[PDB]
RNA sequence: GAAUCUCUUUGCCUUUUGGCUUAGAUCAAGUGUAGUAUCUGUUCUGUAACAACUG
RNA sequence: GUAUGUAUUUAUUUUAGAACUAGUUACUAACAUUUUUUUUUUAAAAAAUAAUUAUAUAG
């Protein structure tokens, strides 16, 4: 129901630059197809060009100093029109270098495809938005939200369902207790032959290896306190 | 206006959005113990889970299970000091002083080079006002050649007890356990504060002839 | 002053607790040779004060951490994040990178 | 103190880390100088040969 | 996710010592080597005619790689 | 350390290994020094074992040993890393140490090429006019070989659908896309990245360079125009092979036949001898300096075409997560790469032959010669070099001598290289096939 | 000097990224009908006192 | 479409709101079967060509 966009080179707007930035923060630099899937009407290579040429904060967009500018005239003299090598020598993007070289030596129609669109300035947007851009930001927030797998999401669901299942299981017992028939709570079943129930025994009980001092009366005081707590939970209910 | 920070504020705000008898208590307990023993059968390490599971058995007012859990927690990792301190405190807060005395004994005899354990046992015996035990504890604690924090603590103890005759005996061993001039000068300043001219003079002479 | 060791923080904690014990004070041994056990005769009071002291101190430290959590959860002026745990991770990165260089 | 590790490949808990965090020799000149001199030399020689042709 | 652990321990040999064994006989524990040993012109027209301890920076790797890439 | 920190320390080991594979330098800003030394030590260990295992498994793949499918995919993926790492270090050492081309060599090469093109009276290939008379048919032929790839398959990934859409558009409005090509050949000098992938052949590994589809149309048009106009002006002489006239078995058939038809070549009655030498010209493409290429190539074309050609090479090269800027080599995957390849081979063919035998083998430009023919028999016999031909890398030379010439030549060689122990026969290579 | 409450820097970081390999690999152009999700628009806004009984 | 997992108790253990309205996006679903070659003009003109399909797909 969208007709297919076969050629996806366009003009970079503001929306796509900002979604590319908030996608590179989460997805990282070397996954480009997963970045460019987040914003339609652009390609994984054109996302890579828009990062490495324009949106990168390491890139040097300032005015040229006088030593920089004389260095540019000399390097453009020595290396004839090898602009990637020159731009590597200046730590500046190559499009900046070419346009500033044109400004030194000086002293698009409609219906054309612009090849240099990734290196050029963005277009700010009309005031409300377009509808497809509303859809783009909605699905982009939806894909930047999730940090879980299938197993973990199913675990969230299973914990909630077991919780509500226990609540219903206690509800019926409280109703039958009001009626006067005391159904004891059934236990979960063991999945294997030596699966351990944890109210029968202290399961790996380690005694504290007695010393020189005497602990009879403190034992009696603890035993009194615990017996009284269990009786109070039986009568009054915590 | 749209920027990446406003997108991520929207994403953050989006993703941010009855025991009545004893049988319900036993079911709550069985379920929670299956939980904790599962996460400790899988990861034998992670002392924080051991302390939380021990605190759970403290909240159930069952002290024997909490003791067994703390002992099983020490068998994995005896080098871990906050576990020793929780188990001593978990004895003390329920007013079981002899269990914690046995425990502080086993702690300072297991790890004698750890300073905080001896000081814990000294706090506990001060708080109960047992001055003979605190003197005996600092006596053994000074006997093992500890370091100057232990010695300054013992000279402060015997200042607070106003046993003026004993502080000279402590410094007379402390100038041999640590020979510097700062220890001789500490005994100098004590003899100027709480001694005669003649004692301070003899202390100075005993300094200078050995030097 | 920087980071403090454990042998020094131990002494400062001991001295603060004794200072507390002095202001709180302001406001035998029997060896049974049959078993070898020592019964120390301690008063019931000063045990209750020790237990209530430890309980009140743990509650005080607990409430201080609880209030620090809310006052560190209000301030959003660090960085952009997507959940409650990313905020703590990004504040950790700010604390390391501000101190380092 | 070892800093915390941020990787540009893997992001297991899927966080959103700060975007600032994740990201001549003389023979060149001498060569190009000799090629320019060779150009001017070849043009001078071909103009001399042209003038000796028209004689 | 969360099934991908860096192993941070190892299975202790003491942990499987109180087990009661079984007695299956293995093919690699049959008797074998039961005995123990014991000690007691035309050449003129031309214009030109007259171990570094790192493996990737060696010459063997460069001759390999200059052979196999064509 | 208390033990929670350890599993966070090892993440630098994992990240440092990932940076080793991708040839990214791995500096951590606030790292303590001996811990960085420990990690750098253990990563050099792991990488040594990695490189050794790649070599061992490629030798077992060459010999013919049994090997899985997954193991051959893993070995191709290992060797592509090793190749591009050698390539990046070669680019870096060239940028550091300066060129090896040493300006005196470049001066005399430029003089040889100007002298040859003045003997030919070559007229340089212009920029294509705004109304070129052959222009639509050259566009048809140039879109044909781009279309030919997609004749087979109907299952298409999105990059192929992008290419087919561009081809169908260029077929639908031909004048508009031709005007666009004319604009890009004049005012474009910064190009997009170029991927490289490896296609294996089980005895060796081979590169495939894949260009942007919009630039590829322009390179195909420039390719077709360059070969058409160079053929109209007789740039390449007769020895330059592969030619359009003949299939390779017809080439080897003609070459044996022409070896037979030389004058008295099989005569041996007076001690005379003939010598066939045949040898590869080495790494001819990967030593092409761009500044020398521009000045060598401005002799034959328009300056703007020359600037496009020597600016199209300086691009960025990408395997999976590894890029580098190609500063010194010739990319073979460009559509117009074959023309540059043969022209540089013509420079080397002139340096091998010389001016006097290149005009004998070529013949005067008013009427050129045949492939292995001379205008008279005494022009054939005026020199020992009798036949010469060059296929892509390889040269073939046929010498004839008398007795005296061969004796006085081996006297020169055994003057500057004596062998009293008679070990000239052990280094010598001949075909064990026969 | 000393305690109680409360706020700053300073320590502590306390829900504070838990393996491997060929970046593990590939690719996101189908119609109806149906389910789920969300998103735009319009209108309207008995009580008190007095007389009597204390059962 | 498999794998794999989950659910299925009776034979009784003593005492700020209110109302109205319709389509646009994604994702999922073993759930479902209107020709070929052109030409020409600005709808009409020409030319042309030949007893009828699968129940089969899985990590």
């Amino acid at each position: 129901p969208p007709v297919p966009i076969y050629v996806k080179g366009g003009v970079w707007t503001n929306v796509e630059d900002q979604i590319l930035k908030a996608a590179v923060q989460k997805y990282g630099t070397h996954q480009w197809s997963k970045v460019a899937s987040l914003l339609q009407k652009k390609t994984a290579r054109q996302s890579e060009l828009r990062w490495n040429e324009y949106l990168n904060p390491k890139l040097n967009f300032t005015e040229f100093s006088k030593e920089e500018d004389a260095q540019l005239l000399d390097l453009a003299r020595e290396l004839p029109n090898q602009w990637r090598t020159i731009a590597d020598m200046m730590a500046r993007p190559a499009q900046v270098c070419v346009e500033r070289y044109n400004r030194l030596l000086e002293s698009l129609k409609a219906g054309d495809i612009n090849p240099n669109a990734e290196t050029q300035m963005a277009r700010p947007d009309n005031g409300d938005l377009e509808d497809e851009e509303k859809e783009m930001l909605a699905e982009a927030r939806a894909r930047l939200l999730n940090t879980q797998g299938k197993k973990a999401t199913r675990k969230i669901r299973e914990r909630m369902l077991e919780e509500s299942k226990r609540i219903a299981e206690l509800q019926k017992r409280r109703e039958l207790k009001q009626a006067g028939i005391n159904v004891a709570i059934k236990k979960p079943k063991k999945k294997y032959g030596t699966d351990i129930d944890y109210n029968e025994d202290i399961v790996y009980e380690q005694a504290p290896m007695p010393g020189i001092y005497d602990t009879s009366t403190e034992d009696r005081q603890i035993k009194k306190k615990f017996e009284q707590f269990e009786r109070k939970v039986n009568r009054k209910g915590l | 206006h749209v920027s990446a920070e406003q997108i991520l504020r929207d994403v953050y705000k989006k993703g941010q959005k009855d025991i009545l008898d004893l049988e319900e208590l036993r079911e709550y307990q069985r379920r929670k113990r299956t939980e904790y023993e599962g996460y400790l059968k899988r990861n034998r390490l992670d002392m924080g889970q051991w302390i939380r599971y021990a605190q759970f058995e403290i909240e159930q007012h069952d002290m024997r299970r909490a003791r067994s859990i703390f002992e099983r927690a020490l068998l994995v990792d005896s080098s871990f000091i906050p576990l020793w301190i929780r188990y001593i405190d978990a004895e003390l807060k329920v007013k079981c002083i002899n269990h914690a005395r046995n425990l502080m004994n086993r702690a300072i005899s297991t790890l004698p080079r750890v300073d905080k354990l001896w000081y814990k046992y000294l706090i506990v015996e001060e708080s109960l006002n047992n001055v003979e035990i605190v003197r005996s504890l600092y006596t053994k604690w000074c006997s093992l050649e500890p370091g100057v924090n232990a010695w300054n603590s013992f000279v402060d103890f015997e200042i607070r007890q106003k046993n003026w005759n004993g502080v000279r005996e402590i410094y007379s061993k402390y100038v041999m356990a640590h020979p510097q001039m700062q220890t001789w000068l500490k005994w100098v300043r004590f003899e100027n504060r709480h001694g005669n001219t003649e004692f301070t003079r003899s202390v100075y002479s005993l300094a200078i002839d050995t030097v | 002053r920087g980071g403090i060791s454990y042998d020094q923080l131990a002494k400062l904690s001991y001295e603060k607790t004794l200072r507390n014990l002095a202001t709180q004070t302001q406001n035998k041994v029997q060896k049974d040779t049959k078993t070898g056990k020592i019964t120390i005769a301690d008063d019931d009071k000063l045990v209750n004060k020790l237990a209530v002291s430890l309980q009140s101190e743990s509650k005080k430290r607990y409430e201080a951490r609880k209030r620090q959590m809310q006052n560190a959860k209000t301030l959003y002026g660090v960085e952009s994040f997507i959940n409650d745990k990313n905020k703590q991770f990004n504040e950790k990165l700010s604390r390391e990178s501000k101190g380092s260089e | 103190k070892i800093p915390a590790a941020v990787s540009n490949w893997k992001n297991p808990n899927g966080y959103t880390v700060a975007l600032e965090r994740r990201v001549i020799n003389d023979g060149f000149m001498k060569l190009s100088e000799a090629l320019e001199n060779a150009d001017k030399k070849a043009r001078q020689e071909i103009r001399s040969k042209m003038e000796l042709k028209r004689l | 996710t969360t099934s991908h652990r860096p192993q941070l321990e190892a299975r202790s040999g003491a942990k499987a010592a109180a087990y009661t064994p079984t007695g299956i006989e293995h093919a690699r524990l049959l008797p074998g080597h039961t005995t123990l040993k014991y000690r007691k012109s035309w050449r003129k027209g031309t214009a030109f005619g007259r171990y570094i301890n790192d493996m990737t920076k060696s010459e063997y790797h460069q001759e390999f790689l200059h052979k196999h890439v064509r | 350390i208390r033990q929670k920190k350890a599993r966070t320390i090892l993440q630098h080991l994992s990240e440092a290994w990932r940076c080793w594979k991708a040839n990214i330098p791995w500096d951590v800003p606030g790292m303590p020094a001996p811990i960085k030394k420990i990690i750098e030590r253990y990563i050099k260990s792991k990488a040594d074992a990695w490189v050794s295992a790649a070599h061992y498994n490629r030798e077992r793949i060459k010999r013919g040993a049994h090997v899985e499918k997954t193991m051959v995919k893993k070995n191709l993926g290992r060797l592509t890393r090793l190749w591009i790492k050698n390539e990046q270090e070669r680019q870096r050492q060239i940028q550091k140490n300066g060129p090896e081309i040493t300006p005196e060599e470049a001066t005399t090469i430029f003089s040889v090429m100007v002298e040859w093109l003045e003997s030919r009276s070559f007229s340089p290939i212009p920029f294509p006019p705004l109304t070129y008379k052959n222009d639509t048919k050259i566009l048809v032929l140039a879109l044909e070989d781009l279309k030919d790839v997609y004749a087979s398959k109907v299952r298409l990934n999105a990059s192929e659908r992008e290419e087919l859409a561009l081809i169908e558009e260029a077929y639908d409005n031909p004048h508009d896309t031709l005007n666009r090509i004319k604009k890009y050949l004049l005012t474009q000098r910064v190009f997009k990245p170029v991927d490289i992938t490896m296609m294996e052949n089980y005895q060796n590994i081979s590169p495939v360079y894949s260009v942007d589809p919009l630039e590829k149309i322009t390179d195909a048009y420039l390719d077709q125009y360059l070969w058409y106009e160079a053929d109209q002006r007789k740039l390449f002489p007769n020895w330059i092979k592969p030619s359009d006239s003949e299939i390779p078995p017809l080439l080897v058939y003609k070459w044996t036949q022409g070896i037979n038809n030389l004058s008295e070549i099989w005569d041996v009655s007076r001690g005379q001898s003939a010598v066939l030498l045949e040898t590869t010209l080495g790494e001819m493409a990967e030593k092409i300096d761009f500044t020398l290429l521009n000045r060598l190539l401005r002799l034959i074309v328009d300056p703007n075409i020359a600037d496009y050609i020597t600016a199209k090479n300086n691009v960025v090269i990408n395997f999976k997560d590894m890029s580098h800027v190609n500063k010194y080599g010739l990319i073979r995957g460009l559509k117009f790469a074959s023309f540059i390849f043969q022209y540089y081979g013509l420079v080397i063919d002139l340096l091998l032959l010389g001016q006097e035998r290149a005009t004998d083998l070529a013949g005067p430009a008013n009427n050129p010669n045949e492939f292995m023919q001379f205008k008279s028999k005494e022009v054939e016999k005026a020199h020992p070099i009798r036949l010469y031909t060059r296929y892509l890398d390889r040269i073939y030379m046929l010498f004839h001598f008398e007795e005296d010439e061969g004796e006085e030549l081996t006297d020169e060689y055994l003057a500057e290289n004596p062998d009293p122990n008679f070990e000239n026969s052990i280094g010598y290579n001949n075909r064990k096939c026969w």
